[PDB]
RNA sequence: ACGGAAGGGCACCACCAGGAGUGGAGCCUGCGGCUUAAUUUGACUCAACACGGGGAAACUCACCAGGUCCAGACACAAUAAGGAUUGACAGAUUGAGAGCUCUUUCUUGAUUUUGUGGGUGGUGGUGCAUGGCCGUUCUUAGUUGGUGGAGUGAUUUGUCUGCUUAAUUGCGAUAACGAACGAGACCUUAACCUACUAAAUAGUGGUGCUAGCAUUUGCUGGUUAUCCACUUCUUAGAGGGACUAUCGGUUUCAAGCCGAUGGAAGUUUGAGGCAAUAACAGGUCUGUGAUGCCCUUAGACGUUCUGGGCCGCACGCGCGCUACACUGACGGAGCCAGCGAGUCUAACCUUGGCCGAGAGGUCUUGGUAAUCUUGUGAAACUCCGUCGUGCUGGGGAUAGAGCAUUGUAAUUAUUGCUCUUCAACGAGGAAUUCCUAGUAAGCGCAAGUCAUCAGCUUGCGUUGAUUACGUCCCUGCCCUUUGUACACACC
């Protein structure tokens, strides 16, 4: 199955508080801005980050999120 | 090792006029690559001079390396002529 | 150089804070070991055993080394520190630390006459660290601290001059006979004489006379 | 001459591993770490990595002499159209293989077991590294074998960067009754890594903002 | 891509294991139309460890 | 640590739903047993038995019957230039052109011989003295600090009820807070790219020159460069790409799971590489000029040479191969792969031409290779025809006779070919192995081995499904609860 890591989850928390204004719910712009604000060692894992990031947006948007 | 001197002599002009011994583990070969003499000479020529200091050994992939050391090249001066190589100079380059 | 973690290390470090009275008076604790460093340094330090224990994995085994120290000056103050870690030399500093934060007041007193500086125990005080215990009395000058040599070399930097022990239960277990060596010594500034029936006024702890310059970032 | 690529490759890679062998039982006594090879148009430079050149790079052109010549008739080479070179070292405390023969010739001269662990890793340690393990296997205290762990600082052990920043050597110690075993493991910095990745393959990080008092009341500048 | 394929063991004990290594070899070529200096020049001035290099005249 | 106690989980080396079989037959092949001059030897539940890369005619080679050789270094000491010592034609003698031994008589010169000391070797023992490597527990998810909490203490908590996951994976609950190893990340390989950079060792369109059917322009070929243009197909550099996206259903409406939409790809995208701590008297001294100790070292356990043996056959066992046919066999004919390999001081891959029923032969050729072999025209398979259920033309064991190839050497048949002999086998008892998508199964092919020999293995692609999308009933494991008189730990 599909559960994202610490290292992943660690930092889409990471980037989410000192980044809510410059982030969206749209996955690619996200994904771009993770080229900027933060050096990751590989794409996939980058991707995997952006695509967490861009979650927690999407729910953050409806209610605020408990941690 | 019996052997005659004239194939002796050979060994230890070689010995001296290039410094270094090629060997490679292969009895029955039947002459050396340089050294007009038995490859199984050439080793237990230098079996007894080594077990008696003068060279040092080395074996490595299937090879010895011979190589000759101080005292060697004394016992050299008196089994040879002079007293006045190889492995002490040349300068190579084909300047050109 | 250290950077004080704590309100109580700052005031030492600044200098609102120059002797060690100061807290056990307050009853404040301590956290940072360098606080009784500065405090008190030229505190000798002796290691009295490195006995090591074994455990069971899930598979073999496993073994690793215990510490046991004590520290004081020889003038009144003494810590007893016990560590076990991977390795000998770390499970002995790190008993030095855990000894030093330990770190306790003695009341040494007169057996009798008052004739110039104390010499023997206040009162008759014992401790007790499980099954063993061990119990001070005070005695004439010149007798000397009669105990066993681990005990003796604790009280010795506790600053004791001379002391009666008598001794119960498993003494052979060296950790807790110190334990209660320790306990006991520590029981001294407990033990209510009437001499200290006096009534004073509570002094107001650095706490709050230097609460300026014991507030951080 | 004219050999195929396919095997000439491999011929070559066998090559190395002969030179590196030889020269591994000869230069011990200096601390050879490695060879590196050099074809060129006209002239073959063999490299030779010690942190003792001088017993290499002998009594005036010597010994090193002896080296080359050692070479030109094994394989065969013309004269001149090989030439052994001479480095010191890249701080010899971040090469297994340096450190691993440390332990042999610290072990041999007699040394006392945990004693030559500890003081081969506080040199490593000392040496910038990330980490170090030295396992030395074998009879320590004779009879029924055992084997021993000495490690402090910082190691990964599982996927690729196992093989970018760590790098171990094992070596053979000839004893008084047995054999032991030295296996000398050197992670290095990735912090420092010059030519390749410069972190672990997950070590995020992440650019601080700033703060910022915004308003402002709209306004312009002209120029 | 060179391919040896051979068993974990030595001796032969044990679940049959087998390994696989690989050598792989990059070729490429590059034609020039250059003479007397540019010739020489660039066989030795583009030169590096590890990297085989050969040049060829023409014709047969 | 264990348990013939409890609760949870996970796993096609577990079961459910099934597929394919194996166990029955013959042959191949390893193990035992037996036999033998020897039938060398390791290994014995998973984790010994087509394993030791163990397909052995010499070799290998360790065992059996016999014959040589010193390559017994050096040092001390003794004989010896009235010659230490070496060699050999002949004959006798021997498997033998071994001068090994002997008959005669030449030779050759300090290099050898004798002895003690000391050494060199050994596929001789010891894996229960080791290393190094490896298998296994482990298709598992576990291990460990610092600071704080608990306890005299060994210890404990952190490292957890629940839920979640392939995962100590995560949400969370929280006397813990914050972290490192392992898992994950990482790497490889396979999928998409009409976007970039390129290409006579990769292709394509056009153009010359030329062939044929048609001739209405056209369709189909030939031409290693005729000449030009390009990069879709190929190759490999640089990047792009997915994040489980988007919506929807569930759920602490948390981790996540499910569904539908698109997407090259949505099972960790598929498949591997790597992989912590701790451990086992697991295997290997027969991989090593890795190695302790013992053993032996010139009537040698060293080495080499000649021949035999490892394969000897009342029988037990395991891995396989070929089969019982009509969803087939045989004969024609259609004709499509991918992974691969290949000759320098050498005889490897070999087209083509000729010869030969065949196997194979002979003259040439290309290629150190995206260039020559080679589009490796592979088999399954497809079409058409013959056979018509009969141990049949299914099946091809056993055996006779002959021709060729490898090799010094084929007998105890190396292999290949041709004719003839035409066995058991009519679906395989009790049992039992393996598997979830390009998978299972069927099909062959290259590579390892290799002078010759694959019924073995490592990979490759061709044809291509039924059944699941689950559970703890069986069998293993893992955590927790619990008992212990175990700790050399239920051998
Ligand atoms: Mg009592
Ligand atoms: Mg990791
Ligand atoms: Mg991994
Ligand atoms: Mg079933
Ligand atoms: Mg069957
Ligand atoms: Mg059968
Ligand atoms: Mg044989
Ligand atoms: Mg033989
Ligand atoms: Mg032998
Ligand atoms: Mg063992
Ligand atoms: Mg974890
Ligand atoms: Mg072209
Ligand atoms: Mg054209
Ligand atoms: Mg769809
Ligand atoms: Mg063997
Ligand atoms: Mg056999
Ligand atoms: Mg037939
Ligand atoms: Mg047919
Ligand atoms: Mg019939
Ligand atoms: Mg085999
Ligand atoms: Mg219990
Ligand atoms: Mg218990």
């Amino acid at each position: 199955g599909r559960v994202r890591t610490k290292t992943v989850k660690r930092a889409s928390k990471a980037l989410i508080e000192r980044y809510y204004p410059k982030l969206t719910l749209d996955f690619q712009t996200n994904k771009r801005l993770c080229d900027e604000i933060a050096t990751i060692q590989s794409k996939r894992l980058r991707n995997k980050i952006a695509g967490y990031t861009t979650h927690l947006m999407k729910r953050i948007q409806k209610g605020p999120v408990r941690g | 090792m019996l052997m005659p001197k004239e194939d002796r002599n050979k060994i230890h002009q070689y010995l001296f006029q290039e410094g270094v011994v090629v060997a490679k583990k292969d009895f029955n070969q039947a002459k050396h690559e340089e050294i007009d003499t038995k490859n199984l000479y050439v080793i237990k020529a230098l079996q007894s001079l080594t077990s008696k200091g003068y060279v040092k050994t080395q074996f490595s992939w299937q090879y010895y390396y011979y190589t000759l050391t101080e005292e060697g090249v004394e016992y050299l001066r008196e089994y040879l002529n002079l007293p006045e190589x190889x492995x002490x100079x040349x300068x190579x380059x084909x300047x050109x | 150089g250290w950077v004080p973690v704590t309100k109580l290390g700052r005031l030492v470090k600044a200098g609102k804070i120059t002797t060690i009275e100061e807290i056990f008076l307050h009853s404040l604790p301590v956290k940072e070991f360098q606080i009784i460093d500065t405090l008190l340094p030229g505190l000798q330090d002796e290691v009295m055993n490195i006995k090591p224990v074994q455990k069971q994995t899930r598979a073999g085994q496993r073994t690793r080394f215990k510490a046991v120290v004590v520290v004081g000056d020889s003038n009144g103050h003494v810590g007893l520190g016990i560590k076990t870690a991977k390795e000998v030399a770390g499970a002995i500093r790190a008993g030095i630390i855990i000894a030093k934060l330990s770190v306790i007041p003695i009341r040494r007193g007169y057996w009798g006459t008052n004739l110039g500086q104390p010499h023997s125990l206040a009162t008759k005080t014992t401790g007790k660290c499980g099954s063993v215990t061990v119990r001070l009395i005070p005695a004439p000058r010149g007798s000397g601290i009669v105990a066993s040599p681990a005990v003796k070399k604790l009280l010795q930097l506790a600053g004791v001059e001379d002391v009666y022990t008598q001794s119960n239960g498993k003494t052979r277990t060296l950790e807790n006979t110190l334990k209660a060596a320790f306990v006991a010594i520590g029981n001294t500034y407990g033990f209510l004489t009437p001499n200290l029936w006096a009534e004073q006024p509570l002094p107001v702890s650095p706490l709050d006379i230097y609460s300026d310059e014991a507030s951080a970032q | 001459a004219l050999i195929s690529k396919k095997r000439k490759l491999v011929a070559d890679g066998v090559f190395y591993a002969e030179l590196n062998e030889f020269f591994t039982r000869e230069l011990a006594e200096e601390g050879y770490s490695g060879v590196e090879v050099r074809v060129t148009p006209t002239k073959t430079e063999v490299i030779i990595r010690a942190t003792r050149t001088q017993d290499v790079l002998g009594e005036n052109g010597r010994r090193i002499n002896e080296l080359t010549l050692l070479v030109q008739k094994r394989f065969k080479y013309a004269p001149g159209t090989i030439v052994l070179y001479a480095e010191r070292v890249q701080d010899r405390g971040l090469s297994a293989v340096a450190q691993a023969e440390s332990m042999k010739f610290k072990l041999l001269n007699g040394l006392a077991i945990r004693r030559a662990a500890y003081g081969v890793v506080r040199y490593v340690m000392e040496s910038g590294a990330k980490g170090c393990e030295v396992v030395v296997s074998g009879k320590l205290r004779a009879a029924r074998a055992k084997a021993m762990k000495f490690a402090d600082g910082f190691l990964i052990h599982s996927g690729q960067p196992v093989n970018d920043f760590i790098d171990t050597a094992t070596r053979h110690v000839l004893m008084r009754q047995g054999v032991l075993g030295i296996k000398v493991k050197i992670m290095r910095d990735p912090a420092k890594s010059r030519t390749g990745p410069k972190a672990l393959p997950d070590a995020v990080t992440i650019i601080e903002p700033k703060e910022e008092e915004p308003i402002l009341a709209p306004s312009v500048k002209d120029y | 891509v060179l391919k040896i394929s051979t068993r974990k063991t030595p001796n032969g004990e044990g679940s049959k294991t087998w390994e696989t290594y690989e050598m792989r070899i990059h070729k490429r070529y590059i034609d020039l139309e250059a003479p007397v200096q540019i010739v020489k020049r660039i066989t030795q001035i583009t030169i590096e460890p590890g990297v085989d290099v050969e040049v060829v005249v023409a014709s047969n």
